[PDB]
């Protein structure tokens, strides 16, 4: 990974940046809200008496919790057609109001009831707009509305007729029932929509959060601070999200970035030999995926630690130095220099009694190369 | 730039080793700051201690030598002196030196010059009185050297005055407030231009991408990726700019080191 | 008669805890130092741009507002009421007394006679300051309840308001009143502007002080 | 950029910091230049004659 | 349509072009502040006893 860093096949000494680490997160945890008002559609699809054809009702279903996967599940339903919108994603969506209008037909007349038709029910009892959005449920209900001798309180316009529903009616002459939900959409800030289930929180350990709405990652922790009995998350100075508040329990938690760092690869050469040794950098050294060694400056492994000090030779940092000597590669203190001892006293001298003629060189850099560039044939 | 997303990271590849220039130019800065304080305090062979006794001519260096009761093992002064001065991507390494290591060495220049006047800084360290040092150095700025001996205790007080009315000047260090704040708060600007759009719709990298589709999202990505790309270069030449007027600083330390410190001037 | 706010009318502009951090906003507000009308005891007010609104008693006379742009049918207007119970919200369409309010036997209630279509319904000395305010069809009301030393007079201070309530209406809003309970057996009103300011928040994370920036060259 | 015009202002916020850096660069070198001729000519405490 | 598509490219160049000319304007300044330092070396080392 050196060689490919520095696109050659031989590396002097030196320490590398190579890549880095980064620990990954399993599993995505989605907190939420419990659900209170889950709306209690039984009453509307729970009626001891439906209503008639003619006069059908209008329930005006508001701010509440709907839960359109009862409906669609309970295979209950004979007829579960749904228009604007696939049956599925209704618990995945908010609009401003649903209206739910209820009323009873003729088994065979559950045809009309869509967007653009005609016949007698859709002509002159209930007609729907040609850019219908809800759904329409039906359901036989023949043993509740037909009676011997037949049901006459259920009429339609035809001025107005009464089916007489008997009980020995062959199908499609036997009584349904029919539910038009109607979701729109007017022009407010919000109002009823699906549901919101919550998976489990635990801690301790990089995740992927959400809750409810902030989107985030890292350890969750438990807190000591207190927010205000209003205040759902806690940010820092320069706008980062560091606490939030559980909804369902309501505490505090802190949320720390999960680690990471820079990987370097410290070398004696490959004209020495192939050893390496590998800086995690201010990575705690438990958590990085022999000789395992904490530094100030990340975690080192593949060089053993020694209780010597010499000369720095590859730096490390904070204070530690590594070297190939002791066939391998090790850790340690540098060495600030000898140790001279003076023998000062309030009367004594030393003088020299000979010099040596030393000479020495220095370097210095003077000039570049000149280059030009031409803008427009570049 | 990109951030943890995926979608980013295929676009960021498309701009050729722009990212790889600017890590370059910051590992540059990071190992010509350990460089320029090896300059300034590591100009000496060995680390020379003082005499347990402190017989000086009547001069007391006791608040400029280390306090042996410290971890640190720092000096009166040092000490004054030093109570008085994770993120997406941003990391601080840590000095070579630690600063007990560089206690160490300045402790070991004051000896030098305490017990042997300039010879150390030229060979070997020969020690000399104290007194008869401070004789030589009258004559360094032309006055005759019984003017020394035959002062050498009004002498002695006024340094000694002289050296307790700084501790009460100090007990200023705005230079060096400085540096740590215009690097404080370069490096918020460059957090803060985290939350701007650029002129996308937002400026969080996700809810631009679970509420378009592919085509429709990277066109918002691209601009997200212009500024961001924008600030770091900025920041990049700024941290330039700002270390080759610190180099200009600590060579004028080692100047001063060797020549006002290791000599006459 | 007309007064002198001081410091008053900060409210925390959101969730979200916080501690010192000279924290600086840009929001509608109460800018300080304002020409605040004064009523004693009413008429119909002006909205515009929601409302500061502080009180003084130890009975309660203030018992509520009525908001909206015609006060009556034909457009939709919200209601909001407390009777020696406690509040009721509501939003219908009304036809309100052109001089609504409720006696004090202790039968009350002369405040309209008609409750139309009802699109929410709910049920259930002292300064109480309020400020409310209507975005993107939520009304939203912050409030305070502090204790004065004194019966009926604006003091100076400061003290921040904690949101209240939250109405995903719709409902437009042009003008608003009050709603008094009679003798049968004082109050202000400032008005919001886009303002910037700068507060400060103390370690339990409360505004502790605030600075209008507009005020003078030095703030 | 703008030159008074409110169209333009309000869609250069969308770039946050950019001209409060350019201003604070620009100042920080402009008091370097009384310091420059400080450090050069007021090298004597009195004015002598 | 090649507007479109060439402007993607001058943009980038561009960009490529001034980053060039800036890293080279602070190169040349350590350069010439060695130089300096190599002139007064000449100076007082060469032609004189320090
Ligand atoms: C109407 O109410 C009845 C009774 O509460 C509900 O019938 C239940 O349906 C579930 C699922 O099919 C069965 O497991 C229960 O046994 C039924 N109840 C009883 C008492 O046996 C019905 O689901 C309600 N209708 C709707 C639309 O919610
Ligand atoms: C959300 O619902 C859960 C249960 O579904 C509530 O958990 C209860 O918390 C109380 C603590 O006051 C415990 O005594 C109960 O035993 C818990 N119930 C269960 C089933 O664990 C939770 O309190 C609800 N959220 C809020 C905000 O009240
Ligand atoms: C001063 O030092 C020089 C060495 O630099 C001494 O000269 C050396 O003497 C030894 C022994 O006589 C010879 O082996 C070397 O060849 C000499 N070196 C050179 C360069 O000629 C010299 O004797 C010393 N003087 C005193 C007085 O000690
Ligand atoms: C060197 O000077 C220090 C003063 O900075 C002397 O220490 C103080 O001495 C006085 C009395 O002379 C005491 O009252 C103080 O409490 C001392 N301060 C300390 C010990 O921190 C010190 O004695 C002088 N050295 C010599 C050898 O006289
Ligand atoms: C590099 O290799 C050459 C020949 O293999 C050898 O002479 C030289 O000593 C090597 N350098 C080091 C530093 O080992
Ligand atoms: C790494 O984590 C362990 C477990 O908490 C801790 O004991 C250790 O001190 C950490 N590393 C450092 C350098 O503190
Ligand atoms: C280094 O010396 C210390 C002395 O405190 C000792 O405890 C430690 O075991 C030594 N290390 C090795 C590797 O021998
Ligand atoms: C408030 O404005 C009215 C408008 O005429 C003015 O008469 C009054 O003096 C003002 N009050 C204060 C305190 O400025
Ligand atoms: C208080 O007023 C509300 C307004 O409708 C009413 O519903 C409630 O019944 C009243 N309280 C009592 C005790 O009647
Ligand atoms: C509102 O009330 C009026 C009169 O009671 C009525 O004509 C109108 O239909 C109602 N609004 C709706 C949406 O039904
Ligand atoms: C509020 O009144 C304005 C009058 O200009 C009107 O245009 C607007 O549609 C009304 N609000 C709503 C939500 O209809
Ligand atoms: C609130 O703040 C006060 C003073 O700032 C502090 O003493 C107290 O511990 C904090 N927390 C409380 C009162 O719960």
């Amino acid at each position: 990974e050196t060689k490919c860093t520095l696109k050659s096949f031989t590396v002097e000494k030196g320490i590398y940046q190579t890549s880095n680490f980064r620990v990954q997160p399993t599993e995505s945890i989605v907190r939420f809200p419990n659900i209170t008002n889950l709306c209690p559609f039984g009453e509307v699809f729970n009626a001891t008496r439906f209503a008639s054809v003619y006069a059908w009702n209008r329930k005006r279903i508001s701010n509440c919790v709907a839960d359109y996967s009862v409906l669609y599940n309970s295979a209950s339903f004979s007829t579960f057609k749904c228009y604007g919108v696939s049956p599925t994603k209704l618990n995945d969506l908010c609009f401003t109001n649903v209206y739910a209008d209820s009323f009873v037909i003729r088994g065979d007349e559950v045809r009309q009831i869509a967007p653009g038709q005609t016949g007698k029910i859709a002509d002159y009892n209930y007609k729907l707009p040609d850019d219908f959005t809800g759904c329409v449920i039906a359901w036989n209900s023949n043993n509740l509305d037909s009676k011997v001798g037949g049901n006459y309180n259920y009429l339609y316009r035809l001025p107005l007729q009464s089916y007489g529903f008997q009980p020995t009616n062959g199908v499609g002459y036997q009584p349904y029932r029919v539910v038009v939900l109607s979701f729109e959409l007017l022009h407010a800030p919000a109002t009823v929509c699906g549901p919101k289930k919550s998976t489990n929180l635990v801690k301790n350990k990089c995740v992927n959060f959400n809750f409810n709405g902030l989107t985030g990652t890292g350890v969750l922790t438990e807190s000591n601070k207190k927010f205000l009995p209003f205040q759902q998350f806690g940010r820092d100075i320069a706008d980062t999200t560091d606490a939030v508040r559980d909804p369902q329990t309501l505490e505090i938690l802190d949320i720390t970035p999960c680690s990471f760092g820079g990987v370097s690869v410290i070398t004696p050469g490959t004209n020495t030999s192939n050893q390496v040794a590998v800086l995690y950098q201010g990575v705690n050294c438990t958590e990085v995926p022999s000789n395992v060694f904490q530094t100030r400056a990340g975690c080192l492994i593949g060089a053993e630690h020694v209780n010597n000090s010499y000369e720095c030779d590859i730096p490390i940092g904070a204070g530690i130095c590594a070297s190939y000597q002791t066939q391998s590669i090790i850790a340690y203190t540098m060495s600030l220099g000898a140790e001279n001892s003076v023998a000062y006293s309030n009367n004594s001298i030393a003088i020299p009694t000979n010099f040596t003629i030393s000479v020495t060189t220095e370097i210095l850099p003077v000039s570049m190369t000149k280059t030009s560039v031409d803008c427009t044939m570049y | 730039i990109c951030g943890d997303s995926t979608e980013c990271s295929n676009l960021l590849l498309q701009y050729g080793s722009f990212c790889t220039q600017l890590n370059r130019a910051l590992t540059g800065i990071a190992v010509e700051q350990d460089k320029n304080t090896q300059e300034v305090f590591a100009q000496v062979k060995q680390i020379y201690k003082t005499p347990p006794i402190k017989d000086f001519g009547g001069f007391n260096f006791s608040q400029i030598l280390p306090d042996p009761s410290k971890p640190s093992k720092r000096s009166f002064i040092e000490d004054l002196l030093f109570n008085k001065v994770k993120f997406n991507g941003l990391t601080v390494l840590p000095p070579l030196l630690t600063d007990e290591m560089i206690a160490q060495y300045t402790s070991a220049l004051l000896a030098g010059t305490i017990t042997s006047g300039w010879t150390f800084g030229a060979g070997a360290a020969l020690q000399i009185p104290f007194a008869m040092q401070m004789a030589y150095r009258f004559n360094g700025i032309g006055v005759t050297q019984n003017v020394l001996y035959e002062n050498q205790k009004l002498i002695a007080n006024q340094f000694n005055s002289a050296i307790g009315k700084i501790q009460d000047s100090l007990s200023a260090l705005g230079k060096l407030q400085d540096v740590v704040n215009q690097n404080a708060q370069a490096l918020n600007t460059l957090v803060k231009q985290l939350s701007s759009n650029f002129g996308a719709i937002s400026s969080v990298l996700n809810d631009i991408l679970s509420r378009l589709d592919p085509p429709e999202a990277e066109v918002q990505i691209d601009r997200l990726i212009t500024g961001r790309l924008q600030s770091l270069q900025t920041y990049v030449t700024q941290q330039l700019i700002r270390a080759a007027e610190i180099r200009a600083s600590a060579n004028l330390a080692a100047t001063k080191m060797s020549e006002c410190v290791l000599g006459q001037s | 008669a007309y007064t002198n706010s001081f410091t008053r009318g900060v409210y925390y502009p959101d969730k979200v805890f916080r501690s010192s951090v000279l924290h600086s906003t840009q929001d509608l507000f109460l800018p300080f130092f304002s020409n605040v009308t004064w009523f004693h005891a009413n008429p119909v007010l002006p909205f515009n741009d929601g409302v500061y609104f502080a009180s003084t008693e130890k009975s309660n006379i203030i018992r509520g507002w009525i908001f909206g742009t015609t006060l009556d049918s034909k457009t939709q207007s919200l209601l909001i009421v407390n009777n020696a119970t406690n509040v009721v919200i509501k939003v219908c369409e009304f036809q309100f007394c052109n001089d609504p309010f409720l006696g004090v036997m202790e039968s009350e209630f002369r405040v309209y006679s008609s409750a139309n279509n009802c699109t929410f319904e709910y049920v259930s000395k002292n300064l109480r300051e309020f400020v409310f305010k209507n975005i993107d069809g939520y009304f939203k009301i912050y409030s305070k309840h502090t204790p004065i030393n004194l019966v009926r007079d604006l003091p100076q201070g400061f003290s921040a308001l904690e949101p209240l309530v939250d109405l995903p209406i719709g409902i437009n809003i042009t003008r608003f009143q009050t709603l008094l309970a009679l003798h049968r057996s004082a109050y202000y009103v400032g008005y919001l502007q886009p303002r910037t300011f700068l507060l400060k928040y103390n370690e339990n994370g409360t505004i502790t002080d605030a600075v209008d920036c507009a005020l003078d060259p030095l703030s």
